[PDB]
């Protein structure tokens, strides 16, 4: 343990700059919303709340881009758990208070899957979440935007049941937009397809359901 | 910092060709043959006080992609009709608000097509419903 | 209860059902929660603007908002096991409604009168035109109303005799030179404009009448 | 101002079969129903020059197509008088089809989505989804309409031909007969209707002058008899219930054997009163 | 369809004085001038669904209305049957006005400058400068029209009243007496005109069929006495000349008596033979 205080509650946006495990102490001024990541979400984070230490969101995988969006509120004390890396280029976490449609995703982490192929399996394995916990997936389809062209996508999961929950994403000077694509998803051996629009973004919610295994397996499959 | 649009020069092509490129003709706007001329390049800039863009022509870097009284985009002198709200809806790809209310309505840039052909089309202003209108898309291209 | 403070935009332009929260008791791990809400906007007047998934917890918005007529919505939500019995106490929610500048700023009178001496020192106020805006007062600029001349009827003796206060709308004179005989009236079209001077705009006519 | 206060159905030409539809205050695309709920009241507004279209439903009187704005959705709302339920009706001659333009905002007219057998505002284009098609509801109901007629007195009985062989104009009990069953045409230049005998491609109801009075089907000679041109007129607090004129001499009307409801009386031309004999009941084909 | 390859003028709703007026390639809005310069044939495209506006400039007979995308230009170039040279012509039912849209871009449609006095282009609106006045040359330059009418034979002679209390017709020397014009009025219905003599408020030209040629001016209270109306029709490759029928009887047309070019030759009804005294100069009074 060797614990880094924020000296003063944070407000909407912060920036705090930084081989081994440590811990970030913080408050929020406003209590709401917050999107917390690292640069460029690597590494991925873990948050908890001072009892009063209690896990929310967040996994320990080596090298897996991801960002947090959760519920922080004004009253309380949270803890970054930041893992140990490599030390070649300096590292800063970053604080955004979100008051849009981000509020779908509280409070999980949001996988950042960047390694798409043009067809074939992917699939990609995390911590799973406890029973009734969340992890999503923001991914982007392969090949360019046209508004027409299309991918087909098999999303499901290997011993875990979840329900799924996809929507797609557009930006504005705002933040993100978050539009309904599919409700009610039944992620286990799911064999039901989805036709997504090339280049466009897209962001899976994932309640578990059934905690059959320690790691939760999501798998996308795309075909013509 | 601001990965939204960052300020800069960008080419502006519509979705139906990559290979026609935005540019004014006499007192309209078209897409037109690559031409490697400054008026077919245009400077982004982000309006923090207003939270929008204006877009200015290289070639003329005091006259911004603005709207007339017709329907039609236009260059002319910095006004609050110069003010776009960028959605952007896949990489590089946009829809242009209006920052401003038009007739009680969100209105974006609205460029016409005859099976994907948009030759001696001028770029319209006309209402915005959502996101899967392509006649209201648009590719900006850093730099 | 895990909620989270709740709000969504006027003018939502489609996609409904909207997605706005995933609500939750974190007893749900307990038993098998279902999910309710109750109160305007819900299950009273105006019914089915708002509605839940009763097994996952999910709060939509059905159709879409406008904060002039109403600004925020008084809800409650309710966890209850599959004998009735509740999990949780009725948590209250507020779902505020996000303002658009969606009305253009309204002048009380499409023509104001108003009198002025022959011989009156720059800086004496003569008359008031007032505008109203019915949008957001408190959070945003999309009611701050920004008063400027337009025009003025004739251009004689100069071109500004008049200058109007941006911020209350009174008008005073500017310069000198107001002589009853040549020209006893004025016509001064007066422009509102929203988010400080440079959102939605309207013009109304000054009438001004130079006297002994 | 011709078609104020005007019945009428509407259509789409990117499909004539499917009409404007009103139920439980939603609006489809929907198959000819020949029912009132298909049925729109055009009321003109001088000062917008502009019409507001009123559904006709007897149990919703006040319901008149509107825009839901700011989505682009299509649908009826009680009637206010409001801009969002004003429109401009811009008839396309040549295709003598209508683009129905919103009074709020001309930018926007009617799309006809085939798929979700509904309507949404768009923009302008080149396309028959946008071109609607506005017809007299008499007129839409009656052309092209394979029919059975009988006459109000009695509805088991059916005006028809005897058979192929003999084209005399007879009454008679109903069993699904081809020579029971008559398809209904409209001609626009005319403005007339021709009874088509299904029993024969060409055989037209036609009151024959050379014969005194006389009601039989005769060869369709084309722009020759106007005896083979008749007039339907309604019958007022009726479903389906009509008169029938001929074209030659309008003062003549369809008529069975005053007032004989018997099962092998003729079918005559007579002159216009207007008792139970004269009107006939111009149901579908079960 | 039904108005393929007429020949109109068009006017603005927004300023009913200002017409389509073509020379040399540009077009422009300008007076009434009952010539060729502001008369246009629609040319209907059957497949396309939209017309072409073709000058009847007689110098160069191949210029149709342009539109020259993208920019706000509208001009008369070479027609090359192109997609910017295709309009659609939509009927405001409710004003009966016409909305010309682009073929090319239907969002598009033509806009009046009433200051710069020309044509650019503009998205649907409710404005009256969007709207325009089609209509036939012949009924547009003859409607309303307050002229001067005098024999080919002698175009220095005026058909006149002779005087206020002598209701008589013949043949004078022109010298700007109210008695010596007429104004035009077009009756719809009749399909037929009127020569109202500017020295009443009711006096027609009429046939006195009860006096065999006889032509008088006579009170026009009886609307529906046809001897009272007339047709107007053009002599071919004629600039301002035409043959008058009566509509009570249309082998009638007025008629100068021989012959006699004199100063005080009688106007008469006669059979229709065609000859120069039966036919006459329709010019616009100095
Ligand atoms: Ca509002
Ligand atoms: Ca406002
Ligand atoms: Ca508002």
């Amino acid at each position: 343990e060797n614990i880094q205080e924020i000296n003063t509650a944070i407000s909407d946006n912060y920036t705090y700059n930084i081989n081994n495990p440590f811990y970030i102490l913080f408050t929020v001024n406003t209590t709401g919303i917050y999107k917390i990541n690292a640069q460029n979400n690597l590494p991925s984070l873990k948050i908890y709340e001072a009892i009063g230490i209690n896990y929310i969101t967040g996994f320990d995988s080596p090298n897996a881009k991801s960002y947090l969006v959760v519920l922080l509120n004004k009253d309380k004390n949270y803890y970054i758990r930041v893992p140990q890396t490599s030390s070649n280029i300096e590292n800063q976490i970053q604080f955004k208070r979100e008051e849009g449609d981000l509020r779908n995703l509280m409070n999980s982490s949001v996988n950042i899957i960047d390694n798409l192929n043009s067809t074939g399996a992917h699939y990609y394995t995390r911590q799973s979440p406890d029973v009734h916990d969340y992890i999503s997936y923001e991914f982007t389809i392969p090949g360019n935007f046209n508004n027409k062209d299309t991918s087909n996508i098999r999303l499901y999961t290997s011993y875990n049941q979840g329900i799924g929950t996809l929507f797609r994403v557009t930006e504005t000077i705002d933040g993100y937009n978050l539009i309904n694509i599919q409700q009610n998803l039944h992620l286990l051996n799911n064999t039901n397809s989805i036709r997504l629009l090339n280049g466009a973004i897209y962001i899976l919610k994932v309640e578990v359901t059934e905690l059959n295994n320690y790691n939760i397996r999501l798998h996308i499959d795309i075909t013509n | 910092e601001r990965t939204f649009l960052p300020n800069g020069n960008y080419n502006i092509k519509s979705i139906f060709s990559g290979s026609l490129y935005l540019n004014p003709v006499s007192k309209s706007l078209t897409f037109s043959n690559e031409s490697s001329a400054n008026n077919q390049k245009w400077n982004v800039e982000y309006m923090a006080e207003n939270r929008c863009f204006k877009i200015s022509n290289v070639a003329e870097p005091n006259k911004y992609l603005s709207y007339d009284n017709f329907g039609f985009i236009s260059l002319d002198s910095l006004s609050n009709r110069c003010y776009w709200f960028p959605i952007k809806i896949a990489v590089n790809t946009y829809i242009m608000l209006s920052l401003n209310k038009v007739n009680e309505l969100d209105y974006a840039w609205d460029i016409y097509d005859t099976n994907e052909n948009i030759l001696s089309q001028p770029l319209l202003l006309l209402p915005n419903f959502d996101i899967y209108n392509s006649n209201q898309m648009f590719k900006l291209e850093k730099i | 209860w895990v909620i989270p403070p709740i709000s969504c935009p006027e003018n939502e332009k489609g996609e409904f059902p909207k997605n706005l929260v995933q609500i939750k008791s974190n007893r749900d791990k307990e038993t098998k929660v279902f999910y309710s809400i109750t109160g305007q906007g819900a299950d009273k007047p105006p019914v089915g603007v708002f509605i839940i998934e009763r097994e996952t917890g999910w709060l939509k918005v059905t159709q879409p908002l406008d904060r002039e007529a109403i600004a925020k919505y008084i809800l409650y939500s309710h966890a209850v096991s599959s004998n009735g019995e509740a999990v949780e106490d009725p948590m209250e929610i507020v779902i505020t409604v996000t303002d658009q500048n969606d009305n253009r700023p309204e002048f009380t009178q499409e023509v104001f009168e108003g009198s002025v001496a022959e011989g009156a020192v720059p800086g004496t106020s003569v008359m008031k035109v007032s505008a109203t805006d019915a949008d957001d007062d408190v959070n945003t600029y999309n009611a701050a109303i920004a008063y400027t001349i337009v025009s003025q009827d004739p251009e004689l003796p100069h071109k500004n005799m008049f200058t109007v206060n941006r911020d209350t709308g009174v008008i005073s004179v500017l310069t000198s030179g107001l002589d009853r005989e040549s020209y006893p009236t004025y016509t001064l079209v007066v422009q509102a404009a929203d988010l400080q001077g440079e959102g939605l705009s309207t013009t109304a006519k000054a009438v001004i009448t130079v006297k002994d | 101002n011709s078609l104020n206060d005007k019945i009428v159905t509407i259509s789409c030409k990117a499909d004539t079969n499917l009409f404007f539809y009103q139920v439980a205050g939603n609006v489809s695309l929907f198959q000819q129903t020949r029912n009132y709920l298909e049925r729109w009241r055009l009321i003109y507004d001088s000062n917008k020059a502009a019409y507001k279209i009123k559904s006709m439903d007897i149990h919703n009187t006040n319901l008149v197509l509107t825009w839901n704005a700011p989505t682009h959705n299509i649908s009826t709302q009680q009637d206010s008088n409001a801009d969002n339920q004003y429109w401009l009706l811009l008839k396309d001659i040549g295709n003598n089809s209508f683009i129905i333009a919103s009074y709020k905002n001309p930018n926007l007219v009617l799309y006809a989505d085939t798929v979700a057998r509904n309507l949404k505002l768009s923009t302008l284009n080149n396309s028959n989804y946008i071109k609607f098609i506005i017809e007299d509801y008499i007129i839409s109901d009656l052309n092209n309409f394979t029919c059975k007629i009988s006459p109000i007195l009695d509805l088991n009985k059916v005006v028809q031909q005897v058979d192929v062989t003999n084209l005399n104009v007879n009454l008679y009990t109903w069993d699904y007969g081809r020579n029971q069953k008559w398809t209904i045409r409209y001609n626009e230049e005319k403005a007339a209707y021709q009874f088509f005998n299904t029993i024969l491609s060409n055989g037209v109801l036609t009151w024959i002058f050379s014969n005194g009075n006389t009601v039989r089907v005769s060869s369709s000679n084309d722009q020759n008899n106007d005896a083979q041109y008749w007039l339907i007129n309604p019958v007022s607090d009726t479903d389906e219930t009509y008169t029938i004129t001929n074209l030659r001499d309008t003062t003549k009307a369809l008529d069975l054997y005053g007032g004989q409801t018997a099962n092998g009386t003729a079918i005559q031309v007579f002159n216009y009163h207007g008792d139970d004999n004269q009107k006939w009941n111009i149901r579908n084909p079960p």
